[PDB]
């Protein structure tokens, strides 16, 4: 995430990155985020 | 705040009317406020 720039991983003690994450950074005119099972909903807040 | 808004609404999509599905997040801490989402939206157009 710190080579990212902006945080939206889960962080913490113990077991937390428990599933592959497979992170695509794509360019574009500004930023927002979208999985592939909310399909169509457009993730703005890091913390969401 | 006023400002701000539109200056980021057209930095995503120009000063020719077109429109971009990213949000804009915003929020405003006041003690006379609840804890609510008020989803402005964009008129509805039919002709480009
Ligand atoms: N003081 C300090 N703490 C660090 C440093 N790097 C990581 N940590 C701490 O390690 C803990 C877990 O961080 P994290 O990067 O999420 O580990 P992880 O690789 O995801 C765990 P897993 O891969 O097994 O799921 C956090 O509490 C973090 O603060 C560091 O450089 N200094
Ligand atoms: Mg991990």
């Amino acid at each position: 995430e710190n080579f990212v720039g902006r945080d939206f991983l889960p962080r913490g003690s113990g077991i937390v990155t428990r599933r592959p994450l497979v992170l695509q950074l794509v360019n574009a005119t500004t930023e927002y985020a979208e999985f592939l099972h909310c399909k169509g909903k457009k993730f703005t807040d890091f913390e969401e | 705040v006023r400002l701000e808004i539109e200056a980021e609404t057209d930095r995503v999509t120009g000063t020719n009317k077109g429109i971009s599905p990213v949000p804009i997040n915003l929020r405003v801490y006041s003690p006379h406020v609840l804890n609510l989402t008020l989803v402005d939206l964009p008129g509805m157009t039919k002709v480009p």
